[PDB]
RNA sequence: AGAGGAGACAAGUCGUAACAUGGUAAGUGUACUGGAAAGUGCACUUGGACGAACC
RNA sequence: AAACUCCAGUUGACACAAAAUAGACUACGAAAGUGGCUUUAACAUAUCUGAACACACAAUAGCUAAGACCCAAACUGGGAUUAGAUACCCCACUAUGCUUAGCCCUAAACCUCAACAGUUAAAUCAACAAAACUGCUCGCCAGAACACUACGAGCCACAGCUUAAAACUCAAA
């Protein structure tokens, strides 16, 4: 068989790769703000947990981890 | 299991030959192996020039140790032949004769393959 | 002759392929035509002679006399000797048969990888 | 395991053994053999400590057994090589199989099921109804529903007492 | 370290050392040893050596195949016994 | 809303990367590099060929 | 041409690199892979299928940290070629290929042909390819392109990998 389908996946992904390395400073903005965002939705869902269930505060001795930094 | 010991020692005189072998069976019954029989193979020009210690051979003495020893001694035994001068190249194997030759009753002849391909017409 | 068994991929084969042929195994009804061998340069070392006795003699030709005659004479025997070559391709004695009369006798004896 | 001394599994029912020089019992003894001839000599131990028949061999108390003494040493040889890949397969799918063979004793055989488990130190687990993956968004918000639900208890059992109290 | 004048050597019967010389290369080309120096003049990949070993094998399978043939019906390349019918 | 992407529209411009051994076989993964198709390294695939007796 | 002439040729000493011939053998492994020699340990399952909801592996490339460095070699530099040559050709060298400890988890990972049991009976059979099938089970597929993409989520991965759309468009692919 001919390779015109793999020459198209070719095209693609080279061009792909190409405008990720063009915006690879705008891309990695854009996902640490997502990775902060992300924590926060995390940690609201967690204050959900603790509220709904009756407590005014978290539980004692219960800090909500940084689970989406890079650290 | 059953280990035999193909050594090559340096072309010595009688007396060294001697001492040589004495301290690599003394060696092998002290790491556990029993010694059944020591074969020399005689005094012969080595196929390659070997360097060993610092020293090339071109002659080497040919001996064999047949020992039963344990699996762990054979290691030991093999750091000692290293550490040792006299020895220009030492191997323990697997004693040949203990893989009993199974019976051959003969060449099978191989058939041509057939219906590799289909019959259609090409 | 190398056994074929259990070497191309086919069902009920277990091990991967071992022999991945762009054609199939088939043997053709015909064989490769009489393949020509590349002409090499000659009488080069004769050449050689009669140039490097004309560096020694500064190309005076009646010195090299000999040498010429020996390199002349080489020439016209490799070239007698080629169209000698040629009557010998036609002739076909080296080989065991000729391409034309092989591809004959594999006429009459067709392969038949197909069933009637 | 077996005294280096133990005679091999063929040896030892040979009349008058006993008898031979300490050599020879030496060539015939666990010492002078490989490691397979002392996980033999364990497998007959474990037959007869545990099976009603220590002939028999294709029952499955049998063959647990024997997957056990492979497993055993697998585990040896992977605290030594503990980057062989390969025996870490061997040793994962020998684990499986032999948690497989139980769950069939277990439902065929119950008692033969206990002796074998505790003759050869097996504590059977059952399977988790679901395997998933516990991710760290997962486990911390599991943790964190333990944790409140504790405090719920807490609070739960510290509101009765003002109640009695009042009462 | 081995010794010398002992591989690989040919001696010459006579001066002729055109024939010996022959019988060199004929020694090494049947030994292998040409065409492996040749082919290790430049890297082939292993998947370019595994190719290159099975076209090889195919092409002395339909040789001698062929060969096998040829030799069979060599008899039968006599002169033709009913001719004219 | 500044922009990026895709498709269509289809021009002009710079090359000719692919289809023949496409003129350096093509492609996959991956890394680096380049105006651009793309180039090169490493391993892999035939969805290439090696002309199919000897010569 | 550039480059080296502390270069080349012989002889001797000489490795943490790579393993002619055997191999016209077709073996081992689940796959990836594995073809120098020795030794040790060792190659699951006395029905079969079965995990993308897990566990363990997974060529090459690549990252991290410490070493080795003959040879090869992205990048880079030089020479050449060319209209240009950011390539093909030549030279030098680095990351890298190797060792150890972790990662990364991707391949035309393809024998593009699932596992098990069975048949060659016929109604054999679109074409080509590596003949046509049956029973059972799992996985996958449902026009092309958008798309090995976006978003969401998970990951030691941060220009990444896995899962993976939709809108606009066409009568094709
Ligand atoms: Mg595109
Ligand atoms: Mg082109
Ligand atoms: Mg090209
Ligand atoms: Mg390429
Ligand atoms: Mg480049
Ligand atoms: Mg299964
Ligand atoms: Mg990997
Ligand atoms: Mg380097
Ligand atoms: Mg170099
Ligand atoms: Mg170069
Ligand atoms: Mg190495
Ligand atoms: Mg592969
Ligand atoms: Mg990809
Ligand atoms: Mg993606
Ligand atoms: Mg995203």
């Amino acid at each position: 068989k001919n390779v015109l389908k793999i020459r198209r996946r070719k095209m693609n992904h080279h061009k792909y790769r190409k405008l990720v390395k063009k915006t690879r400073f705008l891309r990695r903005k854009v996902q640490e703000g997502r990775l902060r965002r992300k924590q926060i939705k995390f940690e609201k869902d967690l204050r959900r947990i603790w509220l709904k269930a009756g407590l005014k505060e978290a539980p004692e001795g219960w800090q909500t981890p940084k689970i989406y930094l890079r650290g | 299991p059953r280990y035999e010991l193909a050594l090559i020692l340096k072309a010595m005189q009688r007396p060294e030959t001697a001492a040589t072998l004495k301290r690599t069976i003394e060696a092998l019954m002290d790491r556990g192996a029993i010694v059944r029989d020591l074969e020399n193979l005689g005094e012969r020009a080595l196929p390659y020039r070997i360097s060993a210690h610092s020293q090339q051979h071109n002659r080497g003495g040919y001996f064999l140790v047949d020992f039963y020893a344990p699996t762990a001694a054979v290691e030991s035994m093999v750091e000692h032949l290293s550490r040792d001068i006299d020895v220009i190249r030492g191997n323990i194997v697997k004693h040949p004769l203990t893989q009993e030759l199974k019976e051959c009753e003969g060449i099978v002849p191989v058939p041509l393959a057939e219906k590799l391909y289909s019959t259609k017409k090409r | 002759t190398p056994s074929l068994r259990g070497r191309l991929a086919r069902f009920g084969n277990p091990r991967k392929p071992v022999l991945k042929p762009n054609k199939p195994l088939i043997l053709a009804n015909r064989v490769g035509e009489r393949r020509r061998e590349k002409g090499e340069a000659t009488c080069i070392t004769e050449m050689s002679v009669m140039m490097a006795c004309w560096k020694q003699n500064e190309f005076r030709d009646d010195a090299c006399r000999k040498e010429i005659q020996g390199f002349l004479d080489c020439a016209a025997r490799a070239q007698e000797a080629r169209k000698m070559r040629s009557i010998q391709e036609t002739l076909g004695e080296s080989g065991s048969l000729l391409p034309n009369k092989l591809n004959k006798l594999l006429q009459r004896f067709p392969n038949k990888p197909y069933l009637s | 395991d077996p005294p280096p001394s133990t005679l091999l599994k063929d040896y030892q029912n040979v009349p008058g053994i006993e008898k031979v020089d300490d050599v020879v019992k030496r060539l015939l003894s666990l010492e002078m053999a490989n490691k397979k001839e002392m996980l033999k000599i364990k497998q007959e131990q474990f037959m007869k400590k545990i099976v009603a028949n220590p002939e028999d061999t294709r029952s499955l108390e049998a063959r647990i057994i024997a997957l056990s003494v492979k497993i055993r040493s697998y585990e040896e040889h992977l605290e030594k090589h503990r980057k062989d890949k390969a025996h870490k397969r061997y040793l994962l799918m020998s684990i499986d199989q032999r948690k497989k063979m139980l769950k069939n004793l277990r439902n065929t055989n119950y008692d033969v099921f206990e002796k074998i488990c505790w003759g050869l130190g097996i504590e059977y687990t059952f399977p988790p109804l679901y395997y998933r993956r516990a991710h760290r968004r997962f486990v911390t918000k599991k943790a964190l529903c333990i944790r409140v639900f504790q405090e719920t208890q807490k609070l739960k059992k510290r509101r009765r007492a003002l109640k009695a109290a009042a009462a | 370290k081995h010794l010398k004048f002992i591989a690989r050597t040919v001696m010459v019967q006579e001066g002729n050392v055109e024939s010996a010389y022959r019988t060199l290369n004929r020694i090494l080309t049947m030994d292998g040893l040409i065409e492996d120096i040749k082919h290790r003049r430049y890297y082939e990949k292993p998947c370019r050596r595994r190719q290159r070993e099975s076209y090889e094998r195919c092409r002395r399978i339909y040789n001698m195949e062929m060969a096998r043939k040829i030799n069979f019906l060599m008899r039968k390349n006599r002169a033709d016994p009913w001719q004219g019918c």
